[PDB]
């Protein structure tokens, strides 16, 4: 039922909208205006895409395959059974984010913490938004956005990445990337440092944040602190999804060549583009 | 009495009396089994 | 061995995605194993132990021996928390918000909690306190930023109730914790860093108003912080959100509150 | 709203030299200079670094191996500095052709360089390896960093080393150069189907985006819980306060489940290791079992043919 | 082999019996799909031959 | 050889002999599944030859 | 040795039960293998 | 080479048997997965050339 | 450990070497009469 | 060449064995797999070309 | 050149015994691996090209 | 502060020397050891 | 200005520049002492 | 330059030569590349077209 501790915390209060309608607990779930709008979304998605797979007619859950409309339709409607059901989707996976955002803003709330949660969780909103709703919008048809499947979408990115040839040449890409590795490498050198600190040689008394200081000085010359390490965690993984956006949104819209073209200026530029030798004439 | 679970030499042997008895005959049960295949149709 | 199969088409990278998914099983039950440590077993809403405990059991316990001879702790253990809870539930069924009978700031319950911990200092490395004020610190001076000292402390209600001191640092990790922030009673109470907006010319406090700086729970002895007092301290600052609400000037809520 | 992105004023006093058990310290050096911009994120404090013998060793190792691809670099646009400033990124020490496999007799214009910054570089990687161990060891710590970095050690040698041994050719180990390795990748790509349908470049890509997932989300909470000194983790775990809680509740009404202020770490250090594991051992599925993904996936279920 | 039963003074009887009831079914869904993979001892359709189903 | 008990004063029994149970039984998997590699010795193609089958 | 904490008889008592399961162990593995040799020789 | 026991003095036989047991079974498996890789010494390959199975 | 304990464990080690060594040399030489690789 | 001992004042004789075991294992894999490398000197290859193996 | 001993009242031992022993290791392999990179020089090719091994 | 301007300008000020130099090799002419080796007869 | 920091800075420039100053002279044909050499000696 | 030696009241020593034997060993491995790539001066190849081993 509850933590040997949480029943202090569940008070009254602290929710954006209806009061105390569904200002209760489904087991540890606090539900919420937002939580009860969340579920109906989520439940709605999942169901629509049971009635894609018997449409389709496989029930390999692997084959399953949800396609938006073709090009020919553009941006309007298309038949439930030829881009309709994609739509429809869209919008409850949309609804469902949005309002599992707005129940976190709830819950930080009633709780007495930042919002950093539901600010983290609107950049990868706005990063799935940007490839299924901003991008096709802004280029003309629902057809460039992903399909709904576990391998199928993995062939939408192919398609796209291989459009404009070695998608490796488009440079916010490549900052994009820089941040994911970053990222994990951070995270493992975190998790690796705190448990080491908390489990110690086996036997001898438990660590100090001094000596976490301590050995990655040793290491590498320069702690970053502990406020310092989630500080960077953050935005590491924020820099990383908006990056992606970035390069997504550009890509096909200002830019609609092959990228290691666009690498080409540098080469171009006045004080050495014509001189022999090297790769580059 | 090493202690590691606890228990003692008594309860020890009467736990793995009463386990032993079940692993014959589950073992029973398979050899039943593998009979019945073998005859039906052999692999060797 | 490009593409010979045990049976059907099982080869290598069948094998090796099969042990994959047994080994990511395993895994699992070890990490939430591990994360079933603090606050288990679970309890109904009138503390008696609950028909759940859940699929994974309690794992077995370890001891971390603590520094600078504090003891041991050793988890999965006997949780109470050694203090009174003001609440009474509203509902006889479950799942139910349990409403403050008292004031709720302040009996500390809800965002405004706090946690018995132990009634001592944090220690660093070599032995000593871990925060002290500036005046305590040897070396210790305002290195860049806004220096807080002499400025005035504006509440949430746009009224001053007091002006900084001191602050408080931690020593190890070089960072200011706590403004001293001195009443016109002439008692200081103590302000986490993170609650306090500080500005050119004033240092804003959104959590509180004037009313409320009078009862921030002070601090035993005046050069040291407890981990007790900071729970205590820190617990008020923040309900000071919610508990505060309607005596804070928001455009915002005044538009929304007129609204509603 | 202060959000704690960034320190709004900053204090600094004597610099810490740091814990001082087990560990030599005439190999520590001196402290450095303190950062005004490095203080607006974290510590301002630059050193002292531990100077041993594996600490030499990675050094040299790692200086020579740098230093051997830039004088190729250097040999490669004619010693002519534009043209080394402008083709920076185009450069690239390429290892030896297929038709020499495994042998050491690829002239020294061919692949004689790979081959040497090749030592070099494994013997830097592997000294900095043994250095992260003996400097865990030192502090009385436990190794957990030293196996988190053998995770991605297993995939480098795989990546450079194992691969190339079993397809029994040099030519098949990645070219040190920017653009150079980046065309790698896509021909490795291209050479053996879509890495898209092998199963392990799925589960590494699956805890790539679970360790941006599991690393947001916990900087969120730590900073939204920083109010109630919740940064400070070695003593949550050793005597939970409110920050802990009302992280606990914040997940566990959001999505049913919690962790702890000690197993999340546990958490964070899985899911990143997952990533070179599972890695690691895809490339070596790689075309040494499956040379063509796709068709492999159509066989299992994957593709829909 | 008489004194095997000090095993139970070494292993925790819980954890070896939930172990081991997850090795034995996956050892069983093993063999039986196995056996289902190769034409001859896929019983189903060995029997959709015999009775001629198809 | 008559000495070698002392390996229990080294090392402790529960830890050796979960290893030793995974060691075992990852090799008796891999011999397993090299005999059904191989055209021979994979018993199960061999007996369907042999019983003529299909 | 003094390293994990058992004594002299302790340690002889675990070693012959262990080396009396290893032996039953080896004993069915020799007589698999010798009807697998018997079947079809590797050699 | 009559004094070689004093090596016990400088290194913890856990470790070093530890550290003993990982090596000789990673070259075992080394030197065994050579052999096999090998058109001859991979004895599966062989044998079954030899008795005419396939 | 003292002198007494290492020659006993290294004695014990030794004995447990060699006979590792003989059952190697045996499988040598029965791999070497059946294939020779010199 | 008589006073070398002296390097033993110098250095720690744990730490000097770790390494000299791991530098001398370390070159005999390198020496190897050079001469595994080679066409000739593969002393696989030979002993399948001086027996009619292929 | 007499007093070049005064070195090592400049230099810990030690640390310059440990970085020297590294360079000259790494020495050694950068000539021997040059060596063998050349068609000439490469001693191996060159032993296989004399005796006539292919 | 005046050490912080001085390094900036010192690089600042290398830097540029570096980029004109460069831009006036890069040109056929003002290329002054090129056309003195066109004058002198290199070729 | 620290004189230490000072010389390190002023060293590494000089040492750069004369080492991007010989790059450029090899770069050209002429200038280049070793390979006018081989034309002049007969070294093709 | 009679009191060029005021510098080591500048520098302390140790870093000093550390730095210059790291910067010497870079020039010199810097200069004999540079060599060894140029068709002339690549004493290697120079004494194998004048003895013919190839
Ligand atoms: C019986 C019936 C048969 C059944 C058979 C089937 C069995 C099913 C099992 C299902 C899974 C169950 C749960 C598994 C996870 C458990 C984790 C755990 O318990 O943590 C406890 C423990 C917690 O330690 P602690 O309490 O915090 O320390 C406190 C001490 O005071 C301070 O202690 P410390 O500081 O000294 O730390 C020491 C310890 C603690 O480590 C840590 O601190 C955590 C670090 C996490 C990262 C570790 C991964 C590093 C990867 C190394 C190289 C990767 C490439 C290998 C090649 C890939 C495979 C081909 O270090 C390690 O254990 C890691 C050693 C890594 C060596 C790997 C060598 C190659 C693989 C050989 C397999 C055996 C490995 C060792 C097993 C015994 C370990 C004692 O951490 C561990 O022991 C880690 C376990 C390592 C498991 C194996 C790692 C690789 C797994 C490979 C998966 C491949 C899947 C198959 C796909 C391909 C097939 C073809
Ligand atoms: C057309 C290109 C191909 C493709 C080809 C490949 C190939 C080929 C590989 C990957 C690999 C990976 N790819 Mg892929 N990839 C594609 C599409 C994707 C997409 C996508 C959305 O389209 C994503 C998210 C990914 C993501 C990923 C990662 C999950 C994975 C690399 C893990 C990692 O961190 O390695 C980076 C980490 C390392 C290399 C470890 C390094 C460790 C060593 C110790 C570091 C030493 C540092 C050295 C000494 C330098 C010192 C510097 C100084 C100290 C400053 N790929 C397509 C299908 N991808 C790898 C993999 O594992 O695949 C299974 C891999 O080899
Ligand atoms: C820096 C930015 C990073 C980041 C950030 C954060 N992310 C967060 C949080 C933060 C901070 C949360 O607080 C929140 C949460 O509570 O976590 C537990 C959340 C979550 N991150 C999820 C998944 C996830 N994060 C990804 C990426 C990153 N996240 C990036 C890198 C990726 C990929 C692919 O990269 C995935 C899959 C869910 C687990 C969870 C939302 C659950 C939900 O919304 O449920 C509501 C929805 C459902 C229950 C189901 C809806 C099903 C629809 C209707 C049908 C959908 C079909 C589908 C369109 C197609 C299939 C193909
Ligand atoms: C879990 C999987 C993740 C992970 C894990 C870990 N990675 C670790 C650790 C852990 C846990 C360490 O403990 C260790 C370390 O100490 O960290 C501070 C390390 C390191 N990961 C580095 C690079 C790196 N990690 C990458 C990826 C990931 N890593 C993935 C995502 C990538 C890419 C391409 O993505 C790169 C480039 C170096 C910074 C450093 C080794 C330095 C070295 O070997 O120097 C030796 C080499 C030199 C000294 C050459 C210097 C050249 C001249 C002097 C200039
Ligand atoms: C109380 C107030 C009452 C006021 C009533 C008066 C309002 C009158 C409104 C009349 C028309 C309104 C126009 C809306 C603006 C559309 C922009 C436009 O220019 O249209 C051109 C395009 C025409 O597309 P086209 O492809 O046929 O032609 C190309 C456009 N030209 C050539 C003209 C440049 O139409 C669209 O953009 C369609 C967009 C559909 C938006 C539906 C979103 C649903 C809501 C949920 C969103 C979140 C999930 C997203 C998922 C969406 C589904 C997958
Ligand atoms: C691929 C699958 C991989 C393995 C997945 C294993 C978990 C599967 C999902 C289990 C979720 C719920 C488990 C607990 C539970 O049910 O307890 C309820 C009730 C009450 O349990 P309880 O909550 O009161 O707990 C009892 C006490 N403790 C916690 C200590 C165990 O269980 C029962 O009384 C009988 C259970 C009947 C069998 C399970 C019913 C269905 C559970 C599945 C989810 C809903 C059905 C979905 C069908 C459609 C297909 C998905
Ligand atoms: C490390 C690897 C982690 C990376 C992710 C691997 C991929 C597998 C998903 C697991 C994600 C992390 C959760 C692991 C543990 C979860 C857990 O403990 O649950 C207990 C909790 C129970 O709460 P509890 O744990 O607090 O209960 C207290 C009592 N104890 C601890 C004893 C149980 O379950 C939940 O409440 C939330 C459910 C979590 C699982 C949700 C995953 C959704 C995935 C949807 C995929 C469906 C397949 C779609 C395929 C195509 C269509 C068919
Ligand atoms: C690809 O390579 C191929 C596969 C071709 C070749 C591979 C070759 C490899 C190298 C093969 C490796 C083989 C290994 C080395 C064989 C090792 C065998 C031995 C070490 C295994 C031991 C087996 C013994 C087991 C069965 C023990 C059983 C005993 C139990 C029944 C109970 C006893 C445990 C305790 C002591 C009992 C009671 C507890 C106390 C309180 C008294
Ligand atoms: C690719 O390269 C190829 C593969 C071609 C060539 C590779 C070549 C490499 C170089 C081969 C390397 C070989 C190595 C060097 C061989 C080393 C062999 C020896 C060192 C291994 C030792 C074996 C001894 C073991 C079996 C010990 C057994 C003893 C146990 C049974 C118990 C004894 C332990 C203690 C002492 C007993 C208890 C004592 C008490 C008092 C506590
Ligand atoms: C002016 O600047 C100067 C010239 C002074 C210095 C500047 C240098 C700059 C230009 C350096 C540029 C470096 C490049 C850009 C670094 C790129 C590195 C690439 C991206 C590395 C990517 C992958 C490499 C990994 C996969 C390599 C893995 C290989 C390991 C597994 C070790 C391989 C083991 C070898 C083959 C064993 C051989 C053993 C001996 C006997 C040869
Ligand atoms: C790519 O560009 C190319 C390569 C074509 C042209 C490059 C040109 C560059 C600019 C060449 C740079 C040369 C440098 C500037 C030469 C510097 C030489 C001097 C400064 C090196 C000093 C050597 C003295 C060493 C040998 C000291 C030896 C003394 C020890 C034996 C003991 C004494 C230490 C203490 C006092 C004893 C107590
Ligand atoms: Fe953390």
């Amino acid at each position: 039922a509850l933590l040997s501790f949480e029943r202090k915390y569940r008070v009254p209060g602290g929710t954006l909208v209806g009061g105390n309608l569904f200002d209760f607990w489904v087991g540890p779930f606090y539900v919420g205006f937002f939580g009860v709008a969340t579920f109906f979304f989520a439940a709605l998605g999942i169901i629509l895409i049971a009635w894609s797979a018997v449409l389709q007619g496989t029930w390999n859950p692997q084959l399953i395959s949800v396609y938006p409309p073709a090009l020919e339709y553009g941006l309007g409607g298309a038949p439930l059974a030829k881009g309709g059901l994609w739509q429809i989707i869209t919008i409850c996976a949309t609804g469902a984010f949005v309002s599992w955002a707005l129940r976190e803003v709830e819950i930080c709330r009633k709780l007495g913490i930042g919002y950093h949660i539901p600010f983290a969780f609107a950049f990868a909103i706005l990063a799935y938004l940007t490839l299924v709703l901003f991008r096709p919008v802004m280029m003309g048809a629902w057809g460039y956005a992903f399909p709904y499947g576990i391998w199928t979408h993995l062939d939408w990115v192919s398609n796209t990445g291989y459009t404009y040839g070695n998608f490796h040449y488009n440079p916010a890409h490549m900052i994009a990337i820089s941040f994911f590795f970053t990222n994990a490498l951070a995270l493992a050198l975190h998790g690796a440092l705190v448990l080491s600190a908390a489990n110690p040689e086996k036997g001898k008394e438990m660590r100090t944040p001094d000596h976490e200081d301590t050995f990655f000085r040793d290491l590498v010359g320069y702690s970053i602190g502990t406020l310092g390490i989630h500080r960077l965690g953050l935005l590491l993984s924020l820099s990383a999804v908006f990056f992606s956006a970035l390069c997504m949104i550009i890509t096909g819209t200002i830019w609609f060549d092959q990228w290691v073209d666009w690498w080409q200026w540098w080469v171009k530029l006045p004080w050495w583009a014509n001189i022999p030798g090297g790769i580059n004439g | 009495d090493l202690g590691y679970t606890g228990l003692t030499d008594e309860q020890a042997q009467e736990l793995h009396s009463v386990y032993m008895s079940g692993l014959w005959l589950f073992s029973a049960v398979a050899i039943v089994a593998h009979l019945a295949v073998y005859i039906w149709r052999p692999w060797f | 061995m490009v593409g010979v199969t045990a049976f059907g088409n099982f080869d290598l990278a069948s094998l090796a995605i099969y042990s994959f998914w047994i080994f990511l099983a395993g895994l699992i039950y070890y990490l939430q194993t591990e994360n079933m440590r603090e606050g288990y077993p679970l309890e109904n809403e009138d503390g008696t132990p609950a028909a759940n405990q859940g699929p994974f059991p309690l794992p077995k316990p370890k001891t971390f021996i603590l520094p600078h001879g504090r003891g041991t702790l050793t988890v999965p253990g006997p949780e109470s928390e050694d203090r009174p809870i003001a609440l009474a539930r509203t509902a006889v069924s479950e799942g139910f918000p349990h409403a403050p009978t008292g004031d709720p700031m302040k009996d500390g319950v809800g965002p405004a909690s706090w946690v018995a911990r132990r009634d001592l200092p944090e220690l660093d490395g070599h032995g000593h306190n871990k925060i002290k004020p500036m005046k305590a610190a040897a070396g210790f001076h305002v290195s860049a930023g806004k220096n807080p000292i002499g400025l005035p402390v504006r509440g949430c209600d746009l009224e001053i109730a007091g002006k900084v001191v001191d602050i408080w640092v931690d020593i190890p990790e070089q960072m200011a914790r706590f403004l001293e922030v001195e009443l016109k009673d002439g008692s200081t109470r103590l302000l986490p860093m993170q609650m306090v907006k500080v500005q050119s010319n004033r240092v804003h406090v959104n959590a509180l108003s004037s009313d409320l700086f009078a009862g921030i729970p002070t601090i035993k002895s005046p050069t040291e912080v407890t981990l007790l007092e900071e729970d205590k301290i820190c617990g008020y600052v923040a309900g000071g959100l919610m508990y505060a609400a309607p005596k804070r000037k928001s455009v915002v809520a005044a538009m929304l509150a007129e609204y509603a | 709203e202060y959000q704690n992105i960034f320190s709004q004023v900053q204090v600094r006093g004597p610099a810490d030299l740091g814990m001082t058990e087990d560990v030599n310290l005439a190999n520590r050096s001196g402290v450095g200079p303190f950062s005004t911009l490095l203080g607006w994120f974290g510590n301002a404090q630059l050193g002292p670094i531990y100077l041993g013998s594996l600490g030499v060793l990675s050094l040299f190792s790692g200086l020579m191996w740098f230093f051997t691809i830039g004088i190729w670099f250097w040999y490669q646009a004619g010693w002519n500095p534009a043209v080394f400033l402008r083709d920076l990124f185009f450069f690239s020490l390429e290892p030896p052709a297929p038709e020499y496999g495994l042998s050491f007799a690829a002239p020294l214009k061919e692949g004689g360089l790979w081959l040497i910054a090749s030592f070099f570089m494994f013997v830097a990687v592997w000294s900095w390896w043994g250095r992260t161990y003996l400097r865990a060891q030192a502090l009385g710590m436990g190794k957990h960093t030293a196996w988190a970095f053998l995770s991605a050690i297993w995939l480098w040698m795989v990546l450079g080393f194992i691969r190339p041994i079993l397809m029994g050719s040099w030519s098949e180990a990645v070219p040190y150069g920017i653009f150079s390795h980046l065309d790698w990748t896509n021909n490795f790509s291209l050479v053996h189907g879509n890495l898209f349908y092998n199963p392990f470049h799925g589960l590494s890509i699956a805890f790539l985006y679970g360790s941006a997932l599991l690393f947001a989300m916990h900087g969120a909470t730590i900073l939204a819980v920083s109010r109630f000194g919740g940064e400070r983790e070695l003593e949550q775990i050793a005597d939970r306060g409110t920050a802990a809680e009302r992280a606990a509740l914040f997940w566990r009404w959001t999505m049913g489940f919690n962790a702890t202020m000690e197993g999340i770490h546990r958490w964070a250090i899985w899911m990143a290791v997952l990533v070179t594991l599972t890695g690691g051992i895809g490339i070596l599925l790689s075309g040494t079992v499956v040379d063509n993904w796709y068709v492999w996936g159509q066989n299992h279920g994957m593709a829909p043919l | 082999m008489s004194k095997f039963y000090k095993i139970w003074m070494i292993f925790d009887p819980r954890r070896v019996f939930v172990a081991q009831g997850v090795f034995l079914f996956l050892l069983a869904v093993m063999i039986h799909l196995i056996l289902l993979s190769t034409p001859s001892y896929n019983w189903l359709e060995i029997s959709a031959a015999k009775y001629n189903r198809v």
